[PDB]
């Protein structure tokens, strides 16, 4: 183990570490030891709790869908009608686990995905159905399907997931680049037009998850949400940044409002306790 | 009886998963595999090969004229062609490397191209052929392609140039899919002095354009293609 | 690790191979990039 | 010294000699063998025509103009009538062989033009009516006349060489061992092909392994004149034939 | 790891690898370093992805059929009324798969299915079942089923497979032949005969699979979909060939529209970006 | 077919456990990790860095 | 416990397969095998003895 | 592996293993390079498939 | 491997054996097939 | 203890490391809390 005190006793000296100059920019390191006196203590602790793994490393919803087993409508896209609903990846969705991520402005992992589904029958449905969901990962650039049973789904090429409503999945995706590390923030343009979108969603192009029921259509509607966590796995990160303290308006900017409530609860006075 | 917990995902179905499995024949003995020419081990062996680029695919061009790219008599300084460079898409979409990359999400590493003239013996020619790195529009000059990487072509007693297309990129990968921010540029051929023909001689003449990838060609991740549906 | 006696209810194992593109690049008799002209 | 583009192909009592070829292709990198003892799944003792089969045989020309569309030879069907190989096709049950096949086209300094030769395997055909039309035996089996690409047949394969009688893009059939005849330099290609299959030896009758392509992907042209015609020669010669099977002669 | 490039300045030479002949059909092998100077680079890359096996080993849905459980009608064959509904064993039905197979000539390789049931319940009925499915294996030549009830059930030699909707069944089959490479194209007939078809349908006898519901007639008619899957193991093949561009009209034929539309995009002029 | 017992917790799901799972993308390779400046190992490393105090909030 | 988790085909019922069961009869002793002329290994020993040829079924 | 088949070449002998009588009950091994020239080739198989255990099993 | 005692409860093991034709094909007293008379 | 090949099925090992805290403390060049004036 190590200290987290060592024994000093009453001084009387030129050196004086308790002044300094933060103009420098830096924060030379000082213990009590060398403002007070002290006794020899042991830390018993790692910091173990406090590694980057362990804070990026719990699982987070990142995503809620809703799809339903329906019987088509003639009228309507089956996107329209919930039949099937393409998740379009982004982590910033549920700002939780945003800000957790915007600590750092370069970030690196493997993903874990768990998802859940649970079904819903707000009708007058005669029974419970343990309906099959079908969850299917589209890179950039793979056909995203037209129809809840169009061919996309064959998944010839696309990874995929199928699970029951009442179960979980289970996956890992490995870093997906391009580049070394993942972007939180983005300082510029996909290229150099004044009409280009500015910002990380330049370089959100993780794809996107499609969700289907693969059953039938019954004699009634039944509602399934699903949820999606993710966990990350071996994370490295760089350059460490301040966590925003204003309230998230959109997926990929960091916007706020124009007239933001100042995130710094007030007092009488600067003296009261 | 050893005492076991499940986790999630227990009895899900992926598609990407590999477990063993019973076998529903116990001590079949399969047909002997005899040698049979042209094994292949990775996708990677066949995106090598050149392809035709059906470059000419202008509107009205019909069956091979579409891999056809013309030359024609006393231009100079003209552009013959030029296309921006996407890899699942653009005049390139319907190649060898082409269909094989639509099966990709990413994708990095040099390009080659390469042209045969298939004019008289007795012509003669020089052709710029250039590439554009992204950052850039165009071009629309000679001026301005001869600015990018670049190869003159002397059109002589070998039929064929091959350019060599670098991995001008600040991006580790690019998408394989038309995307603005990891684009490849733009891919343009001028006359660098003019088709000649023999002395009363008037007619176009032609030159085939053919793509393949380089010894330091990836691909990453693999997806479905968009060029096939079904009903 | 195998839990199973036919081949066929193994994993899909799992040994890479190097490439050898020149079946198919370079089936030509008698020819190397010398920068040598191809014809002659 | 020697170069690349002259070459001598001596086979049994044939020889061809060319001074404007292009490097020779082995297909696949392997040259046609004879099958092994291990490969071998047919107890009877095999026959090893060799010279009397294994020799040059030329197929009727065709002529290049303007508008052809190529032209497609099945093998080993196109030899069917070629003496003594014609004959071992049908007096047995089973057979096995390479090829080596060479494409002529001659011409001036005042010409242009390109032809693509192609070999592909297992060529299967579509159907000129399409639908879940299947083509005719005589239709896939033309002999020495080969299918013409530029000749109309509502009963027989799709003919427009942008795909390759099969729905599949002819830029990429480059895939295949193949070969240019670009008049700009060579006049010639020659391909030699191992024996493809999934089978040791197979019938020689029911089955194509082969499907010779030659399509004009520039057409050909003069400097000055009328639309050019120059013939097109197609000679092809078995390289290690081997035989199975002998029972009278098939009648088809 | 290996280079991707090698550290070449400018040259000044005899020697041009940039000037060749396409006519020879080869396509030697040429880098960056033989047209424009370069910086000596890794490659960082395996190939791992594009392998064969990774590339046709990935499970793609081959084939869906439907059963029902439902009184017998005397007047309908347990066909016609789908008691049982009997697949012919045909990766080209899902065209997706076709292609990655068509690829290739000649590819050999063992399989793995797996085999998804789904019920539905369109009618009135007053509760859910979790019916019990049965798959057999039908060799060419072994009896073919004409009763959902049939002797041939018994599956006395046939492989046969249980499992129950909302489950799976997960089994391999080894290399069936009977050739040393499963053929993708024919270019023949079954025999000399002018008649007789064209085309690897002539060879793709790999038998059938027969469903089953196996529970009894409940007291309302119940829908399942089974969905059957395959995936490629131990994978070789042999001879690449080009992917079909054209849409695919029939199984087992290459067959295309008499007025098909070309693939290739065109554009205004072959010099636009 | 070795005997097993399965236990309370099974098929639960837990935020913060971890187990391994099957890749959704076999053989992939990642790309290389090049040198970035500011690699964070710990969040107490970035607790001892001094930040403004807004102790006028009044 | 032991994590595991469970794989498509778990509890499938495959006619060709071969799993280890407990056995329903504890400590049964079988009836000794005595010599029995005729042992039969494989199909194929049969397969290799004459038989008749129905061959003028007309 | 062994031999489904050993080279054989034409014979003219007093051996005539195509000769025998079936009233002894004998169903005497014989091979095709007993009627025809042969090539050697190879089984290629075990007949794990048509053992009895497979077969009831 | 074994997870059970009652050898009923063991796999389906597992142990091949060679062909032995001759108790059905040739169990005739004192013959061979030497090209030599059946009968003689 | 590994059941899968790719990295990205591994548990999230596992390996510590020891705090370097001067990358975002003491970045300013060739100084040290000697007791010394800060600036001189």
């Amino acid at each position: 183990q190590t200290l987290a005190s060592i024994k000093s006793d009453s001084k009387h000296t030129q050196k004086v570490p308790s002044l300094t100059a933060n103009e420098t920019g830096a924060t030379l390191p000082t213990t009590p030891s060398d403002s007070v006196e002290t006794r020899t203590t042991l830390m018993h602790y790692t910091g173990s709790e406090t590694t980057l793994e362990n804070f990026l490393g719990r699982a987070a919803c990142v995503h809620v869908v809703e799809i339903v087993n329906k019987r088509p409508t003639d009228t309507e896209e089956h996107r329209m009608q919930l039949l099937f609903n393409n998740w379009k990846i982004n982590l910033s969705s549920l700002v939780q686990l945003r800000r957790k991520l915007e600590m750092f402005t370069y970030v690196r992992f493997d993903s874990e995905y768990t998802i859940i589904a649970t079904s819903s029958q707000p009708n007058e449905a005669k029974f419970s159905s343990n309906l099959t969901i079908q969850a299917m990962f589209i890179p950039p650039g793979a056909p995203n399907p037209k129809k809840w049973d169009d061919y996309t789904w064959q998944s010839a090429t696309n990874p995929s997931v199928f699970f029951n409503v009442g179960k979980s999945a289970r996956f890992s995706v490995p870093y997906l680049g391009i580049a070394s590390a993942y972007n939180c923030f983005y300082d510029g343009y996909s290229h150099d037009n004044s009409t280009t979108p500015y910002g990380i969603n330049v370089l959100n192009h993780m794809g996107s998850m499609a969700f289907r029921v693969v059953n039938e259509h019954d004699n009634h509607t039944t509602h399934v949400k699903v949820r999606v966590y993710h966990r990350a796995k071996h994370i490295r990160a760089w350059v460490p940044r301040a966590p925003r303290a204003l309230e998230y308006l959109h997926i990929g900017r960091t916007n706020y409002k124009q007239s933001p409530q100042n995130p710094i609860k007030t007092r009488k006075t600067i003296s009261t306790y | 009886g050893l005492p076991t917990v499940l986790t999630p995902g227990s009895e899900q179905f992926l598609t990407t998963d590999d477990r063993q499995s019973p076998s529903a024949m116990p001590n079949y003995e399969p047909t002997p595999l005899i040698h049979i020419p042209g094994e292949v081990k990775n996708l990677l062996e066949i995106a090598q090969v050149d392809t035709l680029i059906p470059l000419n695919n202008t509107t009205n061009t019909t069956g091979l004229g579409m891999y056809r790219i013309p030359l024609v008599q006393n231009m100079q300084g003209e552009q013959v062609f030029g296309f921006r460079l996407y890899l699942g898409d653009g005049v390139l979409k319907t190649t060898l490397l082409g269909e094989l990359c639509q099966y990709f999400t990413h994708w990095a590493g040099s390009l080659r191209l390469s042209f045969m003239y298939t004019g008289p013996a007795l012509s003669s020619a020089k052709l710029l052929i250039a590439y554009t790195p992204p950052g850039a529009q165009g071009p629309t000059k000679r001026k301005e392609a001869m600015l990018g990487t670049h190869v003159v072509w002397d059109i002589g007693l070998q039929s064929t140039v091959v350019l060599n297309i670098p991995w001008t990129s600040g991006v580790q990968y690019r998408y394989t899919d038309p995307d603005t921010y990891t684009s490849a540029g733009f891919v343009s051929c001028w006359y660098q002095t003019s088709l000649v023909l023999p002395p009363q001689t008037q007619q176009t003449v032609y030159m085939l354009g053919f793509i393949s990838a380089c010894p330091d060609f990836k691909l990453r991740l693999m997806k479905d293609t968009q060029s096939i549906h079904q009903e | 690790i195998n839990y199973y006696k036919d081949a066929a209810s193994s994993s899909s194992a799992g040994q890479s191979f190097s490439m050898d593109p020149s079946k198919f690049t370079e089936p030509v008799k008698d020819i190397m990039l010398k920068g040598a002209p191809a014809l002659n | 010294g020697y170069s690349d583009r002259v070459e001598q192909i001596t086979l049994g009592n044939s020889t061809i000699t060319t001074q404007e070829a292009a490097n020779s292709i082995v297909a696949y990198g392997e040259w046609p063998s004879f099958l092994s003892d291990v490969d071998a799944s047919d107890v009877n003792k095999t026959t090893k025509p060799d010279t009397s089969a294994c020799r040059f045989y030329t197929l009727d020309s065709k002529m290049w103009t303007q508008g052809s569309k190529g032209w497609c030879w099945k093998l080993p069907d196109a030899l069917k009538d070629m003496g003594i190989f014609g004959q071992n096709m049908f007096f047995h049950s089973q057979g096995r062989t390479g090829y080596t096949i060479h494409v002529q086209c001659n011409a001036t300094k005042f010409h242009s033009g390109c032809l693509l030769v192609v070999v592909i395997p297992e060529h299967q055909l579509a159907s000129a009516e399409g639908g879940n039309v299947s083509v005719l035996y005589d239709k896939t089996h033309p002999g020495e006349k080969g299918i013409d690409l530029s000749e109309a047949d509502s009963t027989g394969p799709m003919k427009d060489p942008l795909y390759m009688m099969d729905g599949t893009l002819i830029g990429n059939s480059l895939i295949f061992p193949h070969q240019f005849i670009n008049l700009r330099t060579n006049n010639t290609a020659t391909i030699v092909v191992p024996y493809i299959n999934s089978v040791p030896m197979d019938s020689m009758t029911r089955h194509n392994n082969l499907s010779l392509m030659v399509i004009p992907i520039v057409d050909i042209t003069a400097t000055s004149g009328t639309t050019p015609s120059i013939p097109v020669t197609i000679t092809i010669a078995p390289m290690f034939l081997e035989l199975s099977g002998i029972r009278s002669k098939a009648v088809i």
